[PDB]
């Protein structure tokens, strides 16, 4: 635990990046979290929503 | 834009609708501005034969 | 079947042409919710039930 400050900074940055990448898996109330699925499944009037 | 359609097809003259005359006869844009007017014409646009 | 005892049929291991369903004028209502009617020929499915 001598080098905790640098490891803390690296862990915080890596964790925040992980959180960002993980947020793509959430649909936020939509039918799917994948844009390709929505574009391949729906007409533009509902795919827009 | 003037035309004659069926009684049940008046719902299809709208943005974002799935239908037969919507796809192959008259299509409205998703961002359409304006008004649709429909009135019965059985007295004038019908014949007994 | 009646609506209280509605018949559920499994559809599996087949290639389906849905274009003959959209283009047919026999159906008064052809309304899809989670998928576009015209994209049905471009997708693969399982757990299909009628």
């Amino acid at each position: 635990s001598a080098l905790g400050k640098l490891q803390d900074v690296v862990n915080q940055n890596a964790q925040a990046l992980n959180t960002l990448v993980k947020q793509l898996s959430s649909n936020f109330g939509a039918i799917s979290s994948v844009l390709n699925d929505i574009l391949a499944r729906l007409d533009p009037p509902e795919a827009e929503v | 834009d003037s035309f004659v359609i069926r009684g049940d097809e008046v719902r299809q003259i709208a943005p974002g609708q799935t239908g037969k005359i919507a796809d192959y006869n008259y299509k409205l844009p998703d961002d359409f501005t304006g008004c649709v007017i429909a009135w019965n014409s059985n007295n004038l646009d019908s014949k007994v034969g | 079947a009646s609506v209280y005892a509605w018949n559920r049929k499994r559809i599996s291991n087949c290639v389906a042409d849905y274009s003959v369903l959209y283009n047919s004028a026999s159906f008064s209502t052809f309304k899809c919710y989670g998928v576009s009617p015209t994209k049905l020929n471009d997708l693969c499915f399982t757990n299909v039930y009628a």
